[PDB]
């Protein structure tokens, strides 16, 4: 029984297709078939300048958007060999790890729902909204934020981003624990 | 009687015709479920209530599911698979069917007796004392049969 | 009890069989039967009820036989699941129960108890052996419906569900006719015989042994309690003895030949039922059981699969003792005096003649001469030029059994007045 | 009923008709409430518009459901496709009218039951087997073999738990010595609520009526997120509403039986008043299941099978023998109390430390 | 009295079944209708001679069920590997 | 019978359907994850019958095409649309879907209107959750028959008779 | 006996239920426009069927079913004892236990061997 777990449905994840070679009770093989979102970054980016490219890097991954951005930024900075002032690298780690938390939260939120029943999704999301709101303050927008501009970030940290960050740093320990 | 009686016995027989004529296993088997309901009703009407309820529970609720599972399991889209030298034998078969009723019919106009005893409605209260009374042996025989069936059944299907 | 040993061992052994090795379960099951046999001997002639179960003259004799057959068949086979003993054990119990009752519902329950494990035992998965299995199950299941329908009209004609109570006009006549059908099929009285040629060919040899002894015993046992009309009997016998013996000339596959033979012997045995007896059938079946038991042990020693007629030839070279055994057997089933087979025939025939049914008894005898074609067709073929075919000689185990059977056979030939005294029908 | 009143047939019809439309409207406004009680659990607000408070949101839903294209796909059994929802709903509906809610002579000159039989429990047991007919037929009916394979998963599972229900009701049946719901109720009036003398039968029953589609098996399946649940997935307009419906009417029916049998009908040592206390016992178990529903995962059909088949039934028959012994030697009922009390203690120390 | 005639009719029908069908499982299905014909008969008479014909009937059910289980089981194991259930396409054992 | 007739009745039915819209989501990329956002927690959505998690096309009816949609994916999505019962609407969320976003390529299918008729567009990359609420309000008031646009013309409530299905 | 009064009444209940059922189904059936397609007609997403019409399924389903039938017969019999159980005394209890152990012996065998293949 080679079964066709189709585009998304009926297990409602991604757009992966898996040809499950199944005896009946015993999983033998999955033949994965990909190619359902090949929208070709590798081509497209060859027709846009370097400033513009910083806006195509968070459009690939998205659960962890900023990491692509960060990774790309570094690669260029390195290439033409010009420093990053120290505060820049500080801001960049604060955001980088903040986006990382954002990603894990969405990962555990979806997973638990995926198989398992409903509830743990919402708490994992609840916290995620707060992170996105924090992000909102500093870069002007949610995920798919463009804030690196080679050599550093493009605006200061506002006055208000540090107070609100403090709020969220108090809560998170207790909050993580309830997922455990 | 014969106002209502007619209805139930007509239904029963009619249903009977269906389960042996029709094409396709599922419609067939399903007809037999309508059968066993009617028959259950007829039990109740004849002061055997307990037996009635068991008719539904076992024969129509356990058994036919097993039937359905087999005909689903191995498919069945023809009640008339292949063609083979058996074709003329349809009328001799239908002949003999009449015959086997005929001789039995004859027999039953041969002792005709009173229908006139009580039964208590057949409630399981009043069946109990008999069942574990002197029929207790017969019962344990039953019990042995089931166990044998399970073990046999396994040995056929799974290698092991 | 006898029942006690069987039931206990069977249930206990059921779960037990996981721990023990398959040889050890063959060891266990052999012991069990033998104990059951022990208990039979030491309680002989004390009729004992404890329920609908009722040990009497008939029971004792035929369950001796049923147990006998079961001991033998369990001997020969090496399995791959403990279950191909376990199911046989069960089956033995079923046949024990069949004889030792007289109440119709026990009889039904018994009929499934003996028939069910037989269907499964028809499988060593040989492709033929599935075709075989199926035929038997469907024909069996048909007879299930008949025998059950028979009982239901019987209860109509009489207050009893036990066999015994006056009997009436037409309905009682009717009811008794449909009961002979069911039982008939199990003993292979024609014209229900149809499965007996296919299943005997299809099933693996040791199994066929079991059917050709035990089921015939058991079947007859219960049959005897039926007060069968003298007309019914006469029909059955004629059809059995004619179709059986004539058709058997045409066959040329050893087991299937013996299948046809095993219709004929049922036909002769059913004569005994006229006045009813339990001494006549006791003796008869004793000689039949031994002879067939012997014979099929020998066929197994040839090969596990369909034995072409020629395969028998040269048996005397291969081993002398075994070759002679099979000879003695074949003459015994033909009934050439002074062998025990003759006495078995004679006693049955004597009950027919007392009953005064002449014609039947003549017909039977004429075609019983016919029977010599194929019986000698085996028995002499033994001595000719040795064949180049598969064979093996088996242990001293098997030698002792086969040769025991053949001496025991002709021993009862000369001295039937040993056993006959104490095959009493009352105790 | 050898000692209870009977109904006039016209009035049977009225009470029957009422119990049907009552259970539709029941189901409707319960679904809304189920959404909302979940919502709060998952720190949210459910339907809140479609005013005046959500109360017309079910209306909107129902009206939506019809007035859509019902279509039978090519490759489907014509007859069954139409039949299959009917069958599933009929066998859900029946046996709510069996169970009494108030005491006799208090439905304004009439009785608070549709029927009351003289073989109560058997009828109950019987309808629980027949729902599963609806299920597997739909499977074949849909004519997608994907649906079929799902439906067998379903059916197989359901049927496994079905056996435990039989052994479950035996424990109170011994004690009451009759098997009619009313008698079971009156028995409890004197002697004690039946969850006392048969704590392990409360348990095994509870979770076994639970196992009917009610989440925590759930490789029942529902289509989403697995090798699909069959039956639906190929049905569109009205028929679909019915399956979904059925599953909820079953849910509420089960939420009623557990009070009726095990904690008294409406008997109390605080007040008997007809309808109310029953509705409250219902209310509790209803609400209890939704809390369960939210906060735990789902099982595989592997596990599920081990659990009922392998585990529950050895506890079910074990309890049967004990209670049958106790009654056989005709002993005090104190002796069941001690054991019950002990089993509750066993299962308590084992879970809670 | 009606009932006892009816019973024989249902028996007759089943026979017509048993001989006609070309799918094996439906043969077996036909057999079951005959078996219930039996239980009806038995039960009809149970009303005449009072109350043992009930207990009788129940025992029959259990036997019937046993023979169903094993029998369909057999049908399954034979034709799981075979891809057609054609009964008269089993024919090598023959005279 | 076919469809609906009488002023009274249609106003009834139109309320019934309109206020109950049931989303079958067709996640496809980054657009999807923000669509999930719109369900949980702080953000609203559960107030228009969308509360239950529906995700077979059969069991729901407004298809939210959320994300980039490859050339290879067009026949799949096409088929998914076709397998919906008769009143079926497409909100097209996000730029990649609506027009092609910033990808103008061999690969990506520019302007979702190829694979189905659109009904309500909601621009953004992603448009934040609240914008999707606004979209469904639009689609709500569209189906009510109050579907006029700047050119003074009203669009017929269901547009999916606008195009064909086969 | 037991009064026939309520059994007729049962049938009444069934008659009500079926009516309301079928009525609803005819309401549903008639309303809502019609317009066939080319992939509404030809079954679900990826393949002709989304199991793509594979042949034969595990014997598991047979096993579970088979178990259930035999044991449902078990349950059937334990009801007569269950109702009137104080009438039969100690000899009663010995009978029941006997029967049960036979069927439980069945249980342990098919359990140790495998419900799973
Ligand atoms: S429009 Fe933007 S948010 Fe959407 S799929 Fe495209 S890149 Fe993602």
């Amino acid at each position: 029984m080679t079964l066709n777990v189709g585009p998304q449905h009926p297990s409602t994840h991604g757009v992966l297709r898996l040809m499950v070679t199944l005896s009946g009770e015993e999983v033998l093989e999955v033949v994965p078939h990909i190619g359902y979102l090949h929208t070709g970054f590798e081509k497209t980016m060859e027709h846009r300048t370097y400033l513009q490219n910083i806006t195509y890097t968070p459009r690939m991954d998205y659960l962890h958007s900023f990491a692509h951005d960060l990774a790309y930024a570094l690669a260029v900075e390195k290439l033409l060999g010009a420093v990053v002032p120290p505060r820049a690298e500080t801001i960049r780690v604060i955001l980088n790890e903040l986006s990382r938390l954002a990603s894990h939260l969405v990962f555990l939120g979806t997973g638990l729902l995926d198989l398992g029943a409903l509830t743990p999704f919402f708490y994992a999301f609840r916290e995620r909204e707060t992170i996105l709101d924090l992000f909102e303050w500093v870069t002007g927008q949610r995920f798919h934020h463009n804030y690196i501009r080679i050599g550093g970030v493009k605006e200061d940290l506002p006055e208000e981003f540090v107070p609100e960050l403090k709020k969220l740093l108090e809560v998170l320990p207790h909050r993580i624990d309830e997922y455990e | 009687m014969s106002l209502l009686e007619g209805l139930a016995l007509f239904l029963l027989l009619l249903s009977g015709v269906l389960v042996v004529t029709l094409r396709n296993a599922i419609h067939a088997a399903l007809a037999l479920i309508l059968n066993f309901l009617v028959l259950a009703g007829v039990y109740v009407a004849l002061d055997a209530r307990f037996l009635g309820f068991i008719q539904v529970i076992v024969y129509a609720g356990a058994i036919v599911v097993l039937f359905l599972f087999v005909i689903m399991l191995l498919f069945a889209a023809q009640g008339e698979i292949g063609f083979d030298p058996l074709v003329r034998s349809r009328p001799l078969a239908a002949l003999l069917a009449l015959g086997v009723a005929g001789i039995l019919a004859a027999g039953l106009w041969g002792l005709d007796l009173a229908f006139t005893q009580d039964l208590k409605g057949g409630l399981p209260q009043a069946l109990g004392p008999l069942l574990y009374g002197d029929w207790l042996f017969v019962l344990l025989a039953v019990g042995f049969l089931l166990m044998a069936a399970t073990v046999v059944a396994v040995a056929l299907v799974e290698p092991g | 009890m006898t029942l006690a040993i069987l039931a206990v061992f069977s249930v206990a052994l059921t779960l037990l069989g996981f721990v023990l090795p398959p040889q050890g379960v063959k060891r266990a099951t052999l012991l069990g039967l033998a104990l059951a046999l022990a208990s039979l001997l030491l309680t002989w002639g004390k009729p004992f009820a404890f329920g609908p179960y009722a040990v009497d003259g008939v029971s004792q004799v035929f369950t001796l036989l049923a147990l006998l057959g079961a001991l033998w068949t369990v001997g020969l086979v090496r399995s791959g699941r403990f279950e191909f003993y376990l199911l046989v054990l069960y089956a033995a119990l079923g046949m024990h129960l069949l004889a030792s009752t007289r109440h119709l519902l026990l009889m039904l329950v018994a009929l499934e108890a003996l028939s069910l494990p037989l269907y499964a035992l028809a499988t060593w998965r040989r492709g033929q052996g599935l075709e075989a299995a199926l035929k038997y199950f469907l024909l069996g299941a048909l007879a299930a419906a008949f025998f059950l329908y028979g009982a239901a009209l019987f209860y109509g004609a009489t207050g009893s569900l036990v066999l015994g109570a006056p009997g009436e006009g037409p309905l009682y006549a009717l009811a008794l006719g449909l009961l002979l059908v069911g039982l008939g099929f199990k003993a292979a009285l024609a014209p229900f015989h149809f499965w007996t040629p296919d299943v005997y060919q299809g099933s693996p040899t040791p199994v066929v042994l079991f059917m050709a002894t035990s089921v015939k015993a058991a079947a007859f046992a219960a049959l005897l309690r039926v007060a069968a009309p003298p007309e019914a009997l006469a029909l059955l016998v004629a059809l059995s003895v004619v179709v059986g013996n004539l058709a058997a000339l045409a066959q040329k596959e050893a087991k299937r030949l013996l299948a046809y033979s095993s219709i004929a012997h049922a036909g002769y045995m059913a004569l005994a039922l006229y006045t009813g007896n339990a001494q006549a059938l006791g003796f008869y079946l004793l000689t039949y059981v031994l002879a067939t038991g012997l014979a099929f042990a020998v066929l197994s020693q040839i090969s596990p699969d369909r034995v072409p007629l020629e395969a028998l030839r040269g048996l005397y070279r291969k081993d002398p003792l075994l070759g002679l055994a099979f000879l003695v057997a074949m003459l015994s089933l033909l009934g050439l005096p002074p062998l025990a087979g003759f006495w078995g025939k004679y006693l049955a025939f004597a009950e027919a003649a007392r009953a005064g049914a002449w014609g039947v008894l003549v017909l039977a005898l004429v075609t019983s001469a016919v029977s010599a074609y194929y019986y000698l067709g085996l028995g002499l073929a033994v001595f000719a030029r040795p064949e180049e075919t598969p064979f093996r000689p088996g242990p001293p185990w098997a030698r002792a059994a086969v040769v025991a059977a053949g001496v025991l056979l002709l021993a009862l030939g000369l001295l039937p007045g040993l056993v006959l005294p104490a095959l009493a029908a009352g105790g | 009923t050898w000692s209870y009143p009977v109904d006039p047939y016209w009035m049977v019809a009225l009470k029957a008709l009422l119990v049907v439309v009552g259970l539709l409207t029941a189901f409707a406004f319960m679904t809304l409430i189920e959404r909302r009680l979940l919502a709060r659990f998952q720190v949210r607000m459910g339907p809140n518009r479609v005013g005046p408070f959500g109360l017309l949101q079910p209306l909107a839903d129902a009206i939506k459901s019809i007035f859509k294209e019902d279509i039978v796909v090519a490759q489907a059994d014509r007859f069954l496709f139409v039949l299959a929802p009917l069958i599933s709903v009929v066998f859900a509906l029946l046996a709510f009218g069996l169970i009494p809610f108030g005491p006799p002579g208090s439905f304004f000159g009439y009785q608070p039951w549709v029927i009351n039989l003289d073989l109560g429990i058997l009828y109950l047991f019987a309808v629980s087997e027949l729902a599963v007919y609806g299920i597997f037929l739909s499977g074949w009916a849909s004519g997608s073999k994907y649906s079929l394979l799902g439906s067998l998963r379903s059916s197989a599972s359901l049927i496994s738990y079905e056996l435990g229900l039989g052994l479950a009701l035996l424990a109170p049946v011994l004690l009451v010595g009759s098997l009619n719901l009313n008698d079971i109720v009156n028995w409890q009036k004197e002697h004690g609520w039946l969850f006392l003398y048969a704590f392990p039968a409360f348990l095994v029953y509870l979770i076994a009526s639970m196992a009917e589609a009610a989440r925590t098996p759930f490789d029942l399946p529902e289509a989403e997120q697995e090798l699909v649940g069959g039956y639906h997935t190929e049905y569109s307009s009205i028929k679909w509403a019915l399956f979904q419906m059925a599953e909820y009417i079953h849910f509420i029916t089960a939420s009623a039986l557990i009070p009726t049998l095990f904690l008294g009908g409406w008997t109390m040592p605080v007040l008997e008043v007809p309808y109310l206390w029953m509705f409250l016992k219902i209310a509790f178990f209803l609400f209890f299941f939704i809390w369960i529903r939210a906060t735990w995962f789902r099982l595989r059909y592997d596990q599920l099978l081990r659990f009922g088949w392998g585990f529950l039934f050895p506890l079910a028959l074990l309890w049967f023998l004990v209670t049958a012994l106790v009654v056989a030697l005709d002993l005090p009922r104190t002796y069941l109390l001690y054991l019950s009390a002990l089993s509750f203690l066993v299962l308590l120390g084992a879970v809670l430390y | 009295m009606s009932y006892l005639l009816t019973s024989a009719l249902l028996f007759a029908l089943g026979v017509y079944g048993v001989l006609t069908r070309r799918t094996a499982i439906l043969v077996f299905l036909s057999i079951e209708l005959m078996l219930n014909a039996a239980n009806l008969s038995l039960v009809g008479f149970a009303r005449a001679y009072g109350l043992d014909g009930q207990v009788a009937a129940l025992m029959v059910i259990a036997v019937a069920a046993a023979e169903v289980a094993v029998g369909l089981g057999l049908i399954v194991a034979i034709f799981r590997h075979r891809e057609s259930t054609a009964v008269d396409d089993l024919s090598e054992l023959r005279g | 019978r076919e469809g609906i007739l009488f002023t009274t009745l249609e106003k009834l039915v139109a309320w019934g359907r309109s206020n109950s819209l049931w989303p079958a989501t067709f996640g496809l990329a980054c657009c999807a994850i923000e669509m999930m956002a719109s369900t949980d927690a702080r953000n609203d959505l559960a107030r228009f019958g969308s509360e239950v998690f529906r995700a077979s096309p059969r069991q729901a009816d407004v298809m939210i095409v959320a994300g980039r949609l490859s050339k290879k994916m067009a026949p799949v999505m096409r088929r998914v649309w076709e397998q919906m019962p008769d009143p079926k609407w497409v909100i097209s969320m996000g730029a990649c879907a609506s027009s092609g976003g910033m990808f103008n390529n061999y690969a990506i299918v520019q302007n979702v209107d190829s694979v189905v008729p659109v009904d309500v567009y909601v621009p953004g990359c992603p448009p934040r959750p609240e914008a999707l609420i606004y979209a469904v309000m639009q689609l709500q008031k569209k189906v009510r028959g109050q579907a006029y646009n700047e050119r003074g013309e009203r669009l017929p409530p269901v547009a999916a008779w606008k195009r064909t299905r086969g | 006996m037991a009064p026939i009064q309520e059994y007729v009444g049962t049938l009444i209940y069934v008659g009500v239920a079926l009516f309301i059922g079928v009525a609803a189904l005819l309401v549903g059936a008639l309303l809502g426009p019609k317009k066939p397609g080319r992939a509404k007609l030809m079954p679900y997403e990826s393949g002709n069927d989304p199991a793509g019409e594979v042949k034969r399924f595990p014997v598991h389903f047979y096993v579970v079913a088979m178990l259930f039938i035999l044991f449902d017969v078990e349950v059937a019999f334990l009801w007569p004892y269950a109702v009137s159980a104080g009438g039969l005394g100690l000899y009663g209890f010995l009978g029941v236990l006997a029967f049960t152990l036979l069927l439980f012996v069945g249980f342990l065998y098919e359990w140790w061997k495998g419900v799973m293949r």
